[PDB]
């Protein structure tokens, strides 16, 4: 995460799907006014994107599942 | 006075570009994490230089600063020294010791 | 004024081994660089 | 290290290489003088026989 | 020597070249090269558009800087369209389809 | 831009030896390439490696255990993929050391990796040295009179293979050449 | 066998058990010859000493026999100074070199008799042409050096950035040519994202919402 990103890369399989995944993950933390699966410690969006995702909580179809979700309940809240 | 505060606040974690020419191969530009420092110039690795092919006596740097998140994530997980260790021409290691050590 | 130009000019089908074999430096570096890199 | 071990132990390895590295250099005085580049006696001899 | 931001050229819409001109430093092929060969398609976007010469993008860039929104609109690069205007005063027909 | 073509074609990889003494061991020649055929021990039809192997260090120092000469491993000349080549006909990815990934400028990294070395560039008779049998390739021979069996083609290739199998030395005897011990016996 | 003697280049035929007896050729009288009409020879023999050309290589070996040659020599020159580079990327130069290929009958396929075309299509249409029962076109092998295979793209602006400007604008407006944008160059130039790395996905969704 902070000097080598290989456990992350080992998690998804390829770095330009981590570098996509991640990156996702960071914009939502960053504006989309999330919060962190993990304990920020003094960490940009980046570096805590890529701690969750080496950690198993945060890869493509976690994201997809949770957009899905959210989006039912959004939608399911305005009727 | 406070401004430098927030200027330490604003680098802890972003990747810079550090770029020599020529750049003969990829190795030619590379990312690291800064560190301030007092003075005007800039200090370099020196288990990085072979990469550079860069010497002390004179040579000059260029620094890019990646904006984006995706920038910065590909700063980080592609360009960075940490994992340009071996050599992409012929896979032996090219972060070996020389000289002094 | 107008005068006359007849120098032949250098384009890209002078081949790799021929720019080699030539003593001669070129006009201008094919190379995107300068003249001290 | 790297084939058996991995990458971040690499690095770390190569740190602390350079660190022990540069710390006994400067701790042995090595220098160089005039003396350093001690001509063979032979020299003359092979010389007038050629 | 150091640049934020600054002046550009009236013509080519990028930035000036020179200390004594604050300009900025040049990226040329044999560095887009490398980062073609790391891959980062990104930093390359983003070095040839918002950067240089895309003159909306660098205000909107600007701004959601300095509002804590790390995101780029890229456009298209104002050289390119003076391209398209020269190679059109030589009497040839080019043209962006559809 | 794909993962797997499917094809079976494939060059052959030996080592580089010229004359008597060995340039390129068969190790530095095959690590990290993608096998193309079943790799059998030399002794009998036992498969050793099987086929689409990434042949690793392991898988060297147990070739180097056999002693195998020649295998055959996939290239990007003969890739059926149209528009791009197949991960599994380009092999290792070298600067990272697993396999490489799709969707990576590959012709860029070789242009680079062939010109930034261009810096550097300036601009009578068989001695063996190895005990063991000697092998002739495409040797025409007549006896002479004096009892040394002379040799009458031009693409004989003489061959210092020990017993376990190794060729460590390969030179060419000319046309006309008398050679001083026949062929079949040991020197 | 030696067929007519000084007559202008000493001509040698070579006479197939069941094939081209006449097929004969004029060697010049002054090479050293080392073949004799009691010797049979196999494609590949050397009729005279000397460098070997890699267009006969090609032509009577194959691909991989060319493709082994210049790798050979290029690690030849490079070692001499001690400097290690891996076989892959000169075998990737060496695919680029052998991009087209020459019809030599037409067949079942709409080509012409001995026009010089991309390889890839020539072997689609091929392998499209007998699922269906039909004859595909055979043909050969071509080799270009680097300087004459990187002057045959199909794409006027990535020609036009390297080549020579005038030339490319008139001949592409001549022809009327419609460039598609699929290479890294053209992506550059109007500064969009290259269709690799990072990137490369991003295209392919695209390539799904245009097909
Ligand atoms: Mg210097
Ligand atoms: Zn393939």
């Amino acid at each position: 995460a902070r000097v080598t990103v290989q456990d992350a890369v080992e998690k998804i399989g390829n770095r330009f799907d981590l570098v996509l995944v991640a990156a996702r993950r960071a914009r939502q933390m960053q504006v989309g006014g999330k919060d962190p699966l993990v304990p920020e410690e003094n960490d940009k969006t980046t570096v805590i994107a890529l701690r969750e995702i080496e950690e198993g909580l945060i890869n493509n179809q976690i994201l997809d599942v949770r957009e899905r979700q959210e989006q039912q309940e959004q939608e399911a809240a305005e009727l | 006075a406070v401004v430098w505060d927030i200027l330490d606040e604003v680098i802890r974690e972003h990747p810079v570009l550090l770029n020599r020419a020529p750049t003969l191969h990829r190795l030619g530009i590379q990312a690291f994490e800064p560190v301030l420092i007092e003075g005007k110039a800039i200090q370099l690795h020196p288990l990085v230089c072979a990469a550079y092919n860069a010497d002390f006596d004179g040579d000059q740097m260029a620094v890019h600063v990646p904006l984006t998140l995706e920038a910065q994530l590909e700063a980080r997980a592609l360009m960075m020294s940490t994992n340009n260790i071996l050599s992409p021409a012929n896979g032996e290691p090219i972060i070996v010791p020389s000289q002094d050590v | 004024e107008e005068i006359d130009t007849r120098e032949t000019q250098d384009s890209e089908t002078l081949d790799t081994a021929d720019a080699l074999e030539q003593k001669e430096m070129p006009e201008e570096l094919p190379l995107d660089a300068s003249w001290d890199t | 290290c790297y084939r058996i071990l991995g990458l971040k132990p690499t690095v770390i390895f190569a740190d602390q290489i350079m660190y022990t590295g540069f710390a006994y250099a400067a701790r042995s005085g090595a220098s160089v003088g005039i003396d350093d580049m001690v001509i063979p006696e032979k020299k003359h001899e092979i010389i007038s026989e050629a | 020597h150091a640049r934020s931001t600054g002046s550009y050229s009236l013509v080519t819409q990028q930035p000036l070249g020179g200390k004594a001109q604050f300009g900025g430093q040049r990226f040329g092929e044999m560095e887009v090269w490398a980062l073609e060969a790391y891959g980062a398609a990104y930093t390359l976007q983003e070095m040839l558009t918002v950067k240089s010469d895309d003159v909306n993008g660098r205000t909107k860039m600007y701004k959601n800087i300095v509002d804590g929104n790390h995101q780029m609109e890229p456009g298209m690069p104002e050289s390119f369209n003076v391209l398209l205007k020269e190679i059109r005063s030589l009497g040839i027909n080019i043209e962006l389809e559809d | 831009t794909e993962d797997d073509c499917g094809t079976h074609e494939g060059i052959m990889m030996t080592p580089v030896i010229e004359g008597g003494d060995v340039k390129e061991p068969l190790r530095d020649r095959v690590l990290g390439r993608v096998t193309a055929e079943d790799v059998l021990k030399p002794g009998t039809a036992d498969i050793l490696v099987p086929r689409n192997t990434l042949l690793h260090e392991q898988w060297c120092d147990l070739l180097e255990e056999n002693s195998v000469d020649a295998v055959k491993v996939r290239s990007v000349v003969s890739c059926d993929t149209d528009f791009g080549v197949c991960a599994h006909c380009y092999g290792r990815d070298l600067a990272r050391g697993h396999i490489i990934n799709k969707g990576e400028a590959i012709g860029v990294i070789a242009a680079q990796s062939i010109g930034e070395p261009g810096t550097q560039l300036t601009m009578s008779s068989i001695q063996v040295k190895n005990k063991g049998s000697i092998k002739l390739s495409n040797v025409k021979s007549v006896v002479n009179s004096s009892g040394k069996l002379v040799i009458t083609s031009r693409n004989t290739e003489l061959k210092l293979i020990d017993e376990f199998g190794r060729t460590k030395e390969s030179y060419k005897v000319p046309y006309g050449a008398v050679l001083a011990k026949g062929d079949g016996e040991q020197v | 066998s030696f067929g007519k003697e000084t007559k202008g280049k000493r001509r040698l035929v070579i006479t197939p058990v069941d094939g081209s007896d006449p097929y004969e050729e004029m060697i010049p009288k002054w090479r050293q010859l080392n073949v004799f009409e009691g010797e049979r020879v196999e494609r590949g023999d050397v009729i005279s000493d000397g460098p070997e050309a890699p267009h006969d290589i090609l032509r009577l070996r194959g691909v991989h026999a060319v493709t082994r040659y210049i790798v050979n020599e290029v690690q030849d020159v490079y070692r001499l100074q001690g400097v290690k580079i891996n076989d892959k990327h000169i075998e990737v130069i060496v695919r680029q070199m052998l991009r087209k290929a020459t019809i030599v009958n037409a067949g079942s396929s709409d080509f012409l008799e001995g026009e010089q075309v991309e390889y890839s299509r020539v072997k689609i249409a091929n392998r499209e042409l007998e699922a269906n029962g039909k004859v595909g076109a055979t043909y050969s092998r071509d080799l270009l050096g680097i300087t004459k295979a990187s002057l045959a793209t199909e794409s006027f602006i990535s020609a036009a950035s390297f080549q020579e400007t005038t030339r490319v604008l008139t001949e592409a407006a001549v022809a009327g040519k419609r460039d598609e944008l699929r290479g890294l160059k053209e992506n550059v130039i109007v500064g969009r994202l290259i269709p690799a790395g990072t990137g490369y996905a991003y295209h392919q969704d695209r390539m799904r919402r245009r097909a």
